[PDB]
């Protein structure tokens, strides 16, 4: 059927959460096992659990791995998408890969060149889709389909703490305030960052899993006049942890 | 393509029957190039189940049911690819060994080991296929 | 809480919204290492995996006209390649893939259900596959006659 | 026990004023004389929040988590079917999941929240009693509800 020899699965592991084996013999159906090579070479015989006769997750083939977007990928599942964004990360140095309509963005916990001024004007008006996955991509089509329809923008950064959610808003709002015809005074994205520490006292507190984790939600908007420039910027606050 | 005699010389015994593992070595002793598939699905289309061996009688029923897709296995003359994109005429040994012996009914690496013995190879590391299936089939 | 969150989302179905989720790939701060055990965590706590679950109901997989007919030039017979290019995408996917709740032909692309392109990718190793016993057949037949 | 509850309740009311207060003068040195059109607002907020001992801190992050992941249900819903379009697909196959029934169970009467603040204003309610309406009121009339 699929599950022929030399096409290849992956196995639950302790170490690695999922490991990659090629099947020795093909599958008949009504086999009680499968017979698979590991890491070093041709060792295993893998039990099927047998209330379920169920089978294990496929490889995707080599010409859809390593894409920009995880919906391209034929077989779409949790060691999939593992995989998918491990190579990215590791091999090519790319933190940034789509989901659809989601940006996902991975910690490198290293310093980029791929945040300043020249890498800021290649994305400048360009479509979301024509470019590379960046944080840059989502604040660019923000600011388009701001005049494009006459309506105001929400950009949704979520995930755990220290994921690099306050990085992710800094580079946001360094990018509109480039593209937007500057404010001289102004300059909003440092007022705005200096808010963080004083936010980051009252708002902040260690966890049993976190030395640094926000009990609150922060919503900063940014303020455009009706000739699309960067005037000014408001805070709201929720969800607070009393 | 029937032949009393050429069962004869598979009927060695002279009991009157053969093994009806032997059946697809008798169709191709008669002429016919049949698959294993084909030969175990021509088998599997009676209810030759438990039978251990059969007559020329039952042989004969079995090609006359089958005689259309039996005789299609012996027009073919010529034989193409779709290994060879390219166009350049040649495959690695590599490549023909993986068709012959990975792919489909899988001849052993004892049978291709015989059939590249005198087939020349070149530098590159391949060989003319043309002149390899011209080789194989008209000799 | 539940009037601060109601309060929170009507300023946000007043604007049209846009995603970034941010994950941790090891717990020690490393530069560029991943940790499976703690970027699986991460990403089922996040949506990302159930929203997959989802879009891999529907169809998820989407090439065009001109990505398909170049990976797939091979699979076709050399008899039902046309002029046009898009026409001749149709006729061959229509058998290859039999079940037609399996695909379905847009205006530029062809959105495929999951693990059908896979599939495609089979069939295109199964096609290599089956040509080998058509001339293993023939050379078996040969050596058969002059034994 | 009513003193300190009181005394805990003023604590919490200072400083969720004085939390608001900072905001305030905050974004009086982040306001602008100019008169505003449009707006971009960005959201920095929390994921689901799974520790091995769950309380009422990790279930309203939860419960924020599930009001937030409805409306990006519905945003990628709305996207599918403009795509569908452009293309000239069938929009009646794309099947949309829902997460309401989980919202009602947690924000609707006889709901978690509200058989929390029923036992909240009873004299001799506990977390034991509580725990017991759950069970008398969910457990088996629901499938999101299990014990």
């Amino acid at each position: 059927e699929l599950y022929t020899k030399y096409a290849r699965v992956w196995i639950p592991d302790p170490e690695e959460v999922w490991k990659s084996a090629e099947l020795l013999k093909d599958y008949k159906p009504g086999d009680k096992v499968l017979q698979l090579r590991l890491e070093e070479g041709k060792d295993l015989e893998y039990c099927l659990d047998p209330k379920t006769k169920e089978l294990p997750p496929l490889r995707n083939p080599d010409i859809l791995v390593g894409e920009n977007d995880l919906t391209a990928l034929s077989y779409l599942h949790e060691p999939a998408v593992l995989h998918n964004l491990k190579v990215r990360f590791i091999d090519s140095k790319l933190i940034y890969t789509y989901c659809g309509i989601v940006l996902v963005a991975i910690n490198p916990y290293e310093q980029l060149p791929i945040y300043g001024e020249d890498i800021i004007n290649a994305y400048s008006g360009q479509n979301m889709g024509d470019m590379d996955p960046h944080i840059f991509a989502v604040a660019e089509e923000a600011y388009k389909q701001m005049a494009r329809d006459e309506r105001n923008q929400s950009i949704i950064v979520s995930g755990e703490s220290g994921a690099g959610k306050t990085v992710s808003a800094k580079y946001a709002m360094r990018y509109f305030a480039t593209v937007s015809g500057s404010a001289s005074e102004a300059n909003v994205e440092e007022k705005v960052l200096a808010s963080n520490p004083i936010m980051e006292s009252i708002g902040n507190a260690k966890t049993t899993r976190n030395d640094n984790s926000s009990r609150f939600g922060k919503y900063i908007e940014i303020g455009f006049d009706k000739r699309y420039r960067i005037i000014g910027a408001n805070m709201r606050t929720y969800l607070l942890e009393k | 393509a029937e032949f009393k005699e050429a069962f004869s010389l598979f009927d060695k015994d002279g009991d009157g029957t053969i093994t009806t593992k032997e059946l697809g070595t008798v169709m191709r002793s008669l002429g016919q190039n049949p698959t294993e598939a084909e030969l175990q699905d021509m088998i599997n289309e009676v209810d030759a189940d438990g039978n251990g061996t059969i007559d020329f009688p039952e042989f004969l029923t079995m090609m006359a049911r089958k005689m259309k897709d039996t005789d299609s296995e012996e027009e073919i003359r010529e034989a193409f690819r779709v290994f060879d994109k390219d166009g350049n005429g040649y495959i690695s040994a590599a490549e023909l060994r993986h068709v012959m012996t990975n792919l489909g009914e899988k001849l052993t690496d004892e049978e291709v080991d015989e059939m590249i013995r005198e087939a020349d190879i070149d530098g590159d590391g391949q060989v003319n296929y043309e002149e390899f299936v011209q080789m194989m089939t008209a000799k | 809480f539940r009037n601060s969150l109601h309060l929170l989302m009507e300023t946000l179905n007043a604007t049209t919204p846009h995603y970034v989720r941010c994950i941790k790939p090891n717990d020690f701060k490393f530069p560029f290492t991943f940790d499976e055990k703690r970027a699986v965590q991460q990403l089922r706590a996040c949506g990302v995996l159930e929203t997959i679950r989802i879009s891999a109901a529907g169809f998820p997989s989407r090439w065009t006209y001109q990505e398909f007919f170049s990976r797939y030039r091979v699979l076709m017979k050399q008899k039902d390649v046309l002029s046009d290019r898009k026409q001749t995408c149709k006729n061959v996917l229509e058998k290859l893939i039999l079940d037609k709740d399996k695909y379905q032909f847009g205006k530029t692309k062809i959105f495929f259900r999951a693990g059908q392109v896979a599939y495609l990718e089979k069939i295109r190793a199964d096609k290599l596959r089956a040509a080998c016993i058509r001339i293993q057949k023939t050379i078996r037949g040969w050596l058969m006659r002059k034994k | 026990l009513h003193a300190i509850n009181a005394r805990d309740a003023l604590a919490k009311h200072i400083y969720a004023n004085l939390f608001n207060w900072i905001v305030d003068h905050v974004n009086k040195a982040l306001h602008s004389t100019v008169k505003q059109h449009s707006f971009i607002g960005v959201l920095d907020i929390y994921g689901f929040e799974t520790f091995e001992i769950n309380s009422f801190e990790q279930f309203c992050i939860n419960y924020a988590n599930e009001k937030l992941q409805q409306q990006f249900n519905m945003h990628v819903f709305k996207l599918e079917q403009e795509e569908y379009m452009k293309e000239q697909i069938p929009w009646t196959l794309i099947d949309f999941y829902d997460n309401q029934p989980c919202i009602n169970l947690i924000e609707a009467k006889m709901g978690v929240l509200d058989l929390l603040d029923e036992e909240c204003k009873m004299p001799k309610g506990s977390d034991d009693t509580w725990a017991q309406k759950l069970y008398n009121t969910h457990l088996n009339k629901c499938a999101l509800f299990e014990k």
